[PDB]
């Protein structure tokens, strides 16, 4: 229900990838 | 150290009969996603000693979470392949915290 659910659309890249943008 | 956290995870945005329905809610919401965690915590890092899901600022909008692991050595993995993944629609920050 929570676990490794990602961000819509963001399924093809990894969470680290996904945080190395957020500012 | 043995305990990691995982910062802001525990996310929840939005009479008297009301008051009493919402805390039963946001307890069985609170009790849910504890063993939701605890539950992926034993089965794939390791043994837990204790574990908390906080409210920072003290208005249960956000919280973090701490996990102690009987293990350093677990607690240091979990830290690791925790920050590569996702939490509901959400990556995830973890840190070991002294």
């Amino acid at each position: 229900k929570y676990w490794d659910v990602p961000p819509p659309g963001f399924e093809h890249i990894t969470p680290m990838q996904y945080k190395a943008m957020q500012a | 150290s043995q305990t990691i956290a995982l910062l802001n995870i525990y996310r929840n945005p939005q009479d008297g009969l009301r008051s009493a329905v919402s805390d039963v809610e946001m307890q069985e919401h609170y009790d849910e996603f504890f063993e939701e965690v605890f539950t992926e915590m034993e089965e794939k890092y390791g043994e837990v000693e204790e574990m908390n899901v906080c409210d920072n600022l003290g208005d249960h909008l956000v919280g973090n979470v701490y996990v102690k692991f009987r293990r350093e050595e677990d607690a240091e993995k979990a830290v690791i392949d925790l920050n590569n993944r996702w939490f509901n629609g959400q990556p995830i920050h973890a840190e070991l915290s002294p």
